[PDB]
């Protein structure tokens, strides 16, 4: 249902709150997802075919030739295979001191690290953020989100699944 | 020969609209277009209108009014489309956050079931006063009146020079608990007026206690910022109008509407209380009408040249809201419950430059009607134009033909903005603009309705826009309602409801009487003695202002109440006292069995708690005169056939893809009984009333219309 333009200011951060309201009131429109889909694609530096998206600048992609699914950067980096966890091949800042607390809180408003801890995770190449964590000292990092893509697109999108590789 | 007694007006954003009642009920109407920088000229020009038709001059009718209620919206506008000035606010040091915060709730102000629990969907508007014209105070009174701290009287003078120094044009002053003790609040407001006179500036200055009394602080200062931002732009108008009628004779002091549907007088400088005096204009007219009629269950819509004002009056009575919101602000006023959306005769209609999808308003055009009008300079095509282009308007009788509409200019401006850009016929541009509005007004009146839990089909539909009686076909479609009515005077309805308002004066104070269950009849006459003095007190003061109007205690009736709770509540109910001298005991027992009564019936039976003992908290006073209320017609009825005097030619009528041609018929050459087949529309001096093929009126004795579905 929604323009085009409509769903773009939403990705942007620039949309109107008429439109806002609208998409949030009424029942969504099937056609999202590739239009946004589309809209991201547009806007990376590299060709390959974008799958699912996982953050502002992080996503499930296929690589144009060996079609082989990877989790990537908005830069360009492949980060692993799109079954593992992508944190475990990115680089990890941890807060564990008031002095690094203390960077990004007021004293007093930091947590405490001995009971809680920052986890910063940033892509090798940009230095982007992609996901900060806050568990306890010891805790296992965390595969956030593993995607049933096949049955996403085959049954609820009635597409076709993208080709792929091991 | 005829002597006219009573006036009633609604000055709008399109016209200026005059009702005059004579001694036997007969009225008149008059139209004008609005000068909204000076209501005055407006005012005469339709007083003009109106009496001409009884071939009277407005001199000879001023020297014989005896009363007359203004009713506007220039006011109300200013703060829907947040127009108004740039005001600043001083409150108590360390608290200056508080307006912009909205208390929280203003995020979520009048939101539909779904909306209040969809967390997404909640969102806070811009604050009436920013936080750089916001200052702080070092003062602090406790619930009671103590002063914990005292005022730092420096603080309030640095305060004023802020605000000065920023060109703040008002300063409002909000100082917590003022109302119990407003000794500080008043010593800002003389220290704040002592700097605006040194800065030589014109800075009015507003102490919260001085304007609304009342706790809760965030209602307050909204209401209290109301006066600086929105009502003095329109302080000028009720002084120009009364000056310039008194000027031309007349001998009574004008009242206007009030937000809680009763009339106040047009000097008090709580000009808040009148903002939504135009549309309770309309709301109040209809109650009248109905109740001559026996029509309890009535839905209200309103079509003016800016918006739909849409109300229900369920059994009889209007429902009157105590601490309500509006245009999303909590306010310490009584508020008619009511409802609208910002579309009407005069709304803009645009496009947007990258959906092309047409958006109608929100602002309009006003007394200048859109392009169809050569001298108006407006630009962009109104809904006004969409009319001419279809065939609804007749070009000749804008007021009766006063005003030259041409249709060619309605053409040519809609083809450019709308139709070209979108591919399309100039009539399927304006026909889908029509169709729109008439989806988007009809979703809006059935959903208000479903909303609180009623079916369509419980209550009759009174539709009387004054350009409303355009689209009642449209709104109304399928609906399902008992009957939809437009009754011959729609144009002038609120002006209607204004004249018909009751001639009455009110008057309040406040009490701390304080009673367990069991007490002796000594203590039960000592508090019957003080809510006796308090009425009496009350009564004089009822009685005193009809002697400066004019009226000797003879001719007012007088109906005295008060207001009860159970002791430790924070709320109270209105009682209507049963007797009116109360004086002995048993009589004390009458008036908390009566409170225990009403109790019940507001809440149920089970909620009584009489062991937590009485608390009377207020007493009240009203002052009724008899007034010459618009007598409603009782004509004989006649044949179906309308007579062949009544029929003017036909206009090209373009509805769902398809010219026909729509017979034309003068309002007042039909008879009672009449039934006019679609497509037709109904033209008077300033109505018209729209049949489209499919759909069927017929006129009534009282000149009330009805559309059926057919
Ligand atoms: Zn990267």
């Amino acid at each position: 249902a929604y323009t085009r333009s409509k769903i773009v200011d939403l990705v942007d951060g620039k949309i109107d709150p008429d439109t806002l309201h609208q998409m949030l009131s009424t029942p969504k429109d099937p056609e999202r997802f590739v239009t946004y889909v589309e809209i991201l694609q547009e806007r990376m530096p590299w060709d390959d075919k974008i799958i699912l998206p996982l953050g502002p600048k992080l996503f499930i992609v296929q690589q144009k030739v060996s079609k082989k699914w990877t989790v990537r950067c908005e830069c360009g980096h492949d980060f692993c295979d799109w079954k593992d966890n992508w944190k475990l091949s990115a680089r990890v800042h941890v807060r564990d001191t008031p002095q690094k607390m203390e960077e990004i809180y007021p004293r007093l408003m930091a947590p405490t690290p001995s009971w809680q801890v920052i986890r910063e995770y940033f892509c090798p190449e940009c230095g982007t953020l992609h996901d900060v964590e806050a568990p306890t000292p010891w805790y296992p990092v965390i595969h956030d989100f593993s995607p049933d893509i096949e049955g996403f697109y085959q049954e609820w999108l009635g597409l076709p699944v993208p080709e792929r590789a091991d | 020969l005829r002597n006219v007694q009573v006036l009633g007006i609604d000055a709008g954003g399109t016209m200026t609209d005059t009702f005059f009642v004579d001694q036997d009920g007969d009225f008149v109407v008059g139209k004008a277009q609005s000068t909204p920088q000076n209501e005055a000229l407006g005012l005469i020009a339709s007083s003009e209108d109106g009496l001409a038709n009884w071939g009277m001059s407005l001199h000879e009718a001023l020297a014989q009014l005896q009363t007359g209620v203004y009713s506007g919206t220039a006011m109300l506008n200013r703060v829907v489309q947040r127009k108004g000035l740039k005001c600043g606010l001083i409150v108590n040091r360390g608290m200056e956050d508080f307006h912009r915060m909205g208390r929280a709730v203003q995020s979520h102000l009048g939101y539909a079931y779904e909306d209040r629990i969809h967390l997404n969907t909640h969102r806070y508007d811009p604050p009436l006063v920013p936080r750089h014209l916001t200052r702080g105070v070092v003062e602090r009174t406790d619930m009671i009146g103590t002063q914990v701290i005292p005022l730092r009287e420096d603080t309030a003078r640095d305060a004023a020079r802020d605000l000065i120094a920023a060109d703040a044009e008002g300063i409002v002053i909000s100082l917590l608990h003022s109302y119990k003790n407003p000794e500080n609040e008043r010593r800002v407001r003389d220290i704040v007026l002592e700097e605006v006179e040194k800065s030589g500036k014109k800075i009015p200055v507003f102490a919260s206690a001085d304007y609304y009394p009342v706790r809760k602080e965030t209602h307050r200062t909204n209401t209290t910022i109301l006066e600086g931002y929105a009502a003095e732009p329109s302080r000028q108008t009720l002084s120009k109008i009364s000056n310039a009628f008194k000027e031309r004779g007349t001998k009574f002091d004008f009242r206007v509407m009030a937000t809680h549907g009763g009339t106040i007088s047009w000097k008090a400088k709580e000009l808040a209380r009148t903002i939504v005096s135009g549309p309770i204009g309309g709301v109040i007219g209809a109650k009248y009408l109905g109740e001559v009629l026996g029509y309890k269950n009535i839905a209200c819509s309103d079509i003016g040249g800016t918006s739909f004002d849409v109300a229900l009056i369920t059994q009889g009575e209007m429902t009157i809201k105590n601490d309500p919101d509006m245009a999303r602000l909590v306010l310490s006023l009584p508020l008619v419950a009511m409802d609208s959306v910002g579309a009407g005769a005069g709304s803009f209609i645009r496009l947007d430059p990258y959906t092309r999808a047409i958006k109608l308003g929100p602002d309009s055009a006003g007394y200048r009607v859109g392009v169809c009008w050569k001298e108006s300079g407006i630009e962009t095509v109104t809904i006004s134009d969409c009319h001419m282009v279809l065939g609804y308007l007749n070009p000749d009788n804008f007021l009766g033909g006063a005003v030259k509409l041409d249709r060619q200019r309605s053409v040519d401006a809609i083809k450019a903005q709308i139709a070209d850009p979108l591919g399309l016929s100039v009539e399927d541009a304006a026909a889908g603009v029509i169709e729109l509005l008439d989806s988007d007004l009809r979703d809006y009146l059935r959903s208000m309705i479903s909303g609180k839990g009623y079916s369509p089909a419980s209550f009759v539909c009174f539709s009387y826009g004054g350009a409303g009686p355009v689209h009642t076909y449209g709104y109304t479609e399928g609906l399902g309602f008992e009957d939809v009515i437009v009754p011959a005077w729609a144009a002038g309805f609120s002006a209607f409801g204004c004249a018909a308002a009751d001639f009455e004066y009110r008057y309040d104070k406040s009490l701390d009487i304080n009673m367990p269950t069991e007490t002796p009849d000594t203590d039960k006459e000592k508090a019957a003695a003080t809510l006796q003095a308090a009425w009496e007190e009350l009564t004089k003061n009822v009685l005193e202002e009809f002697k400066l109007n004019g009226y000797s205690a003879d001719q007012v009736t007088l109906q005295p109440g008060y207001r009860m709770q159970y002791r430790g509540q924070l709320n109270d109910l209105e009682i209507e006292s049963p007797l009116a001298q109360a004086h002995t005991a048993a009589d004390w027992d009458q008036l908390t069995d009566a409170f225990n009564a009403t109790y019940g019936r507001v809440y149920a039976a089970s909620a009584r708690s009489p062991e937590l003992g009485y608390s009377v908290t207020g007493a009240i006073m009203r002052g009724m005169v008899p007034i010459p209320k618009p007598k409603i017609p009782k004509e004989p009825e006649e044949g179906e056939t309308p007579p062949e005097s009544a029929k003017i030619g036909t206009r090209k009528f373009y509805r769902k893809k398809r010219w026909v041609d729509a017979q034309l018929y003068h309002m007042e050459s039909l008879r009672p009984g009449n039934r006019v087949m679609g497509p037709a529309v109904i033209e008077s001096d300033a109505t018209t009333f729209v049949v489209p093929d499919g759909f069927e009126t017929w006129l009534d004795g009282h000149r009330l219309f009805h559309l059926r579905e057919v």
